[PDB]
Formats: C-alpha cells, sequence, structure tokens
C-alpha cells in the first residue's frame, strides 16, 4: 500500500493518468487517485470482497463502496441518537436497580442496539413476513426491551429471563411497513442455537409457500468473537446454507469482537488473522466497522440485508468494540490484562462523543439543540417510574 | 354522528393500541409520555411532553411543543396547523385520525 513498492515517487503526484473508468473517468491525477482510494477503504468501513468468483455480485459491491456512505437528514441523525440514550439509559436501570449483572453488560458495545434496527427495517421495506433471532447472554435483556418491544413490568416479575424466547411487532417509522420478531430460546452451551435456528426458519418458510422467488423469514445470528473461531459447529452449519433440503435464503452474521474472551486474549484463541476468516471458504463478503462511529453502523446494517436479498448468499458484519467491566461480578479485568485496562478506563461513551459531534457541525437550531439534551433526562424519567 | 356539537374525536389508525378513541371536548388537550397526559402514548419515540390540540372560537388546532422527532400532518412536519376531517397526524410511531362533529 506504499507507492514506493511500485515504483512511483511525490514527483508523479501532479502527473495525469489512465485509469479505465475509475471514479467514472478515462483520466485522472495520481493525487486524485489516492485521495478516493483512502476515503473508500481506509476510514471507519474496511471491506473484503474480491475472492468473490462471480463478476456481476463483485461489481455491484465495488460500485456501492466506493460511492461512499450517503450523507443522512437531520431527523435520521436524531433518530439514531434517541436509540443510544435509550440503550444507555436501560443499562443504568439495570446496574443500579439489581444485583449480579455486570456479566450480562452491553457497555462498551451499545451501537449494537442501532446497528440490529436498521437491518429490521430495511426488511420490513423490502415487504418480508418475520426475522428470527439468537444470541447468547451479553445484551439480551437490552435486545427485549429495545428491538422486540416488550414492556418492563413483563421483563421483571423452571429458568430465568435470559433463556425463554418471546414474539413482537416492528412498526417503521418513516414508511408503511410492518414486521414480526421473534426470539428463540438457547442453553448456556456457546454456539448450539445455530442449528436449531435455521430448522425454524425452514419450517415457516415452507408454511408461507411462495416458492423459490419468496424465502421471506429472515435469519439474524450474534455470535461472540472467541467461540465463532473456536468451536466447529459454527463451519459445520454454514456448509448447509446451499443444500437442497435446507436452503433458507442467507443468514446475516453479527460477530461482536471486544478483543477478549474471558480472561484469554485472541493471541491464544485462534490462529486465523481475524475471526471471520472462515467467510473465505464459503465465498461471502466481510464488512469491518468501528463501533464508535453509529453513522456508519447504520449503513453496514442497510448494505447487508440488500445484498441479502439480491443474491441469496450468506453475509458477515465484524464490530469492533471493547468490554468496560470484567466477567465476574467481582472479578479485577487488569490482574491479567493491565495494559489494555489502562486504554479502557476513564473513556467516555458512544452516546457522549456522538451529541458532542452533532452540537458542534452548527446545523442544529437553538431550540433543536435544547430539546436533545432533554431527551435524555425524558428517557431515564421513564424508566425510573 | 352522535358526537355533541362543538366537539371532536382522534381515533388510532396505526400503533400497539390501535382502534383507541379519544374526545377533545375542552380548550387544551395535551398528548406525550407523561403519565397524566390526557392522551397517554407510551413509547420510546414520543416526548413526554409532545404536542396540545387547542379549540378556538369553533376551529381545531395541533401545536408542537418542543418534541425531538416533531409532529407530521398528511407526512409533512409543522409547527402548527388547523386540521380538517379525515386528516392523518403522526407523533413517533403512533398515527392518528381527525373526525369532527356538529357545528
Ligand atoms: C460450549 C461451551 N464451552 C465453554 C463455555 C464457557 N464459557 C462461558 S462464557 C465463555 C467466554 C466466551 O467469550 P466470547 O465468545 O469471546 O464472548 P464475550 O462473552 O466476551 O462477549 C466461555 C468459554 C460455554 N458456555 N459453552
Ligand atoms: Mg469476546
Amino acid at each position: 500500500l506504499d507507492i514506493e513498492t511500485h515504483n512511483l515517487t511525490i514527483w508523479d503526484l501532479d502527473r495525469t493518468f489512465n485509469v479505465g473508468g475509475f471514479g467514472g473517468k478515462e483520466t485522472m491525477t495520481l493525487r486524485e487517485v489516492l485521495s478516493r482510494l483512502r476515503a473508500a477503504y481506509t476510514l471507519k468501513v474496511g471491506s473484503e470482497y474480491t475472492h468473490i468468483l462471480d463478476r456481476d455480485e463483485r461489481t455491484w459491491l465495488q460500485d456501492r463502496l466506493e460511492a461512499g456512505m450517503p450523507k443522512p437528514t437531520q431527523a435520521e441523525q436524531k433518530y439514531i441518537l434517541q436509540k443510544l440514550n435509550a440503550a444507555e439509559a436501560f443499562e443504568n436501570f439495570l446496574q443500579t436497580k439489581y444485583v449480579g449483572q455486570k456479566r450480562f453488560s452491553l457497555e462498551g458495545a451499545e451501537a449494537l442496539i442501532p446497528l440490529m434496527d436498521s437491518a429490521i427495517d430495511t426488511a420490513a421495506g423490502q415487504g418480508l413476513d418475520e426475522v428470527v433471532i439468537g444470541m447468547p447472554h451479553r445484551g439480551r435483556l437490552n435486545v427485549l426491551f429495545n428491538i422486540v418491544g416488550k414492556p418492563l413490568a413483563s421483563i421483571f416479575n423452571g429458568d430465568v429471563k435470559y433463556h425463554l424466547g418471546s414474539e413482537g411487532q416492528h412498526l417503521q417509522m418513516f414508511g408503511d411497513g410492518e414486521i414480526k420478531v421473534s426470539l428463540t430460546a438457547n442453553p448456556s452451551h456457546l454456539e448450539a442455537v445455530n442449528p436449531v435456528m435455521e430448522g425454524i426458519v425452514r419450517a415457516k418458510q415452507d408454511y408461507l409457500d411462495k416458492g423459490v422467488d419468496g424465502k421471506t423469514v429472515v435469519p439474524l445470528l450474534l455470535h461472540g468473537d472467541a467461540a465463532f473461531a473456536g468451536l466447529g459447529i459454527v463451519p459445520e452449519t454454514i456448509n448447509l446454507a446451499k443444500l437442497r433440503g435446507y436452503d433458507v435464503g442467507g443468514t446475516i452474521h453479527i460477530v461482536v469482537n471486544n478483543q477478549i474472551g474471558f480472561t484469554t486474549t485472541p493471541d491464544s484463541s485462534r490462529s486465523m488473522h481475524y475471526a471471520t476468516d472462515y467467510a473465505k471458504a464459503f465465498g461471502c463478503p466481510v464488512f469491518h466497522v468501528n463501533g464508535d462511529d453509529p453513522e456508519a453502523v447504520v449503513w453496514v446494517g442497510q448494505l447487508a440485508t440488500e445484498y441479502r436479498r439480491r443474491f441469496g448468499k450468506d453475509v458477515f458484519i465484524d464490530l469492533v468494540c471493547y468490554r468496560l467491566r470484567g466477567h465476574n461480578e467481582a472479578d479485577d479485568p487488569s490482574m491479567t490484562q493491565p495494559k489494555m485496562y489502562e486504554l479502557i478506563t476513564g473513556r467516555e461513551t458512544v452516546r457522549a462523543q456522538y451529541t458532542e459531534d452533532l452540537l458542534g457541525r452548527g446545523d442544529l437550531s437553538n431550540e433543536d439543540a435544547e430539546a436533545v439534551v432533554r431527551d435524555f433526562h425524558d428517557q431515564m424519567e421513564s424508566v425510573f417510574n | 354522528e352522535n358526537l355533541p356539537a362543538g366537539s371532536a374525536l382522534l381515533v388510532v389508525k396505526r400503533g400497539p393500541n390501535a382502534g383507541a378513541r379519544f374526545l377533545l371536548d375542552q380548550p387544551t388537550t395535551t398528548a406525550g409520555r407523561h403519565p397524566e397526559s390526557d392522551i397517554f402514548l407510551d413509547d420510546v419515540t414520543v416526548s413526554r411532553r409532545h404536542a396540545e390540540f387547542r379549540i378556538n372560537e369553533g376551529e381545531f388546532e395541533v401545536v408542537d411543543v418542543g418534541s425531538l422527532n416533531g409532529t407530521y400532518v398528511n407526512r409533512e412536519p409543522r409547527n402548527a396547523q388547523v386540521m380538517q376531517t379525515g386528516d392523518e397526524i403522526q407523533i413517533g410511531k403512533f398515527r392518528l385520525v381527525f373526525l369532527a362533529g356538529p357545528a
């Protein structure tokens, strides 16, 4: 990626070259070529797509990634801020009003809530029937309140809340679409829900009976980074994707990459460079996204749901975040990883950072600016009534 | 229909409590996520104080009182508007329909 490796120097930056339709142009300067390549492939979204064999599906991804993320409207921007406010408000209620919930915290990975919302909303606009979710413990009660839509009374009243299943409806803010949302039951044994969830989706598709052009129930599956690279059930289930009795039209995969297992680091967890490298065995695209840029996270959710409907294959999203607290209720993570938890302790939250960025681009009026402040107090008063 | 003269009605077309009916018959009526609101609409998308409905010389008006998401009348953002029968009003993810009474 250095210009010295390709026998080019600073003296070539303002000379013009033939580029063969790159950026919809025949000629361009090296300065302009470098600008565009860096804007497309080196900021907050990293893409792996050139290993795909079909020319038509390689060109579709190339054109969308090099056009860039569209500039979102003010209304859109305020809707992303309201979801982050709700996510953080619920984390505070759980930590204060109940005990032994530090294990199950989503603090560090609050952008998960606006990513899942983006995908479910895109599916409702496509005209599809249901979304089935499978996931582990981390963030489960947050997903029950902010994505499935259960009341607080229902959540807080055999087995625990962290393993039972639920159903709900998702209406579309800026459209006329509705869609059902379901959450599957599972044990503590990691990744054992993967094949069970796929089977539930195929049974529901068969009952609707819409043919090959159908496939109108979307599977959304959440993993952790250590479990995804380590347990063999993960690639065993992806191998059923294109077979005759087992095909469900693709699976959207989200890997929450918080750069730690329990007391174990990625060096001692996998022999692959990234955790999502099984994608290159099955010929599918991978999007790596920064969990502290919420506008980039909502774009990747939309693009992945559009790729599934067009090509009917699996798609993989890597959400790079961190884990604020330890896995145990009373356990110090600096005991084993002291250098990593120097960087983590005493940061600003993703909500705080995004509020500061909107109030410092001068788009918002005086009346509009007061409202952004008051929204976080409203969400808090509501949960603690 | 059998509505008293000078009154009006709002009915929930789309939302969790769809089919619910509310009666506009007093000079000011409040609508939001505050539990002491006249029209209580419980959802994350609605603000604690969101809009008021006001009756002034036999004429019905909607007014935004400083919400984050704003109020829409027939899929167009407005700060105040006088409503005619069969108009769609959006407060969050709730959509309501306005029906006048006898004069
Ligand atoms: C099959 C199985 N093996 C081992 C465990 C023990 N276990 C519980 S939590 C955990 C760590 C998982 O780490 P990761 O998948 O990276 O996600 P994180 O919880 O850090 O988000 C392990 C090994 C388990 N629950 N199930
Ligand atoms: Mg992890």
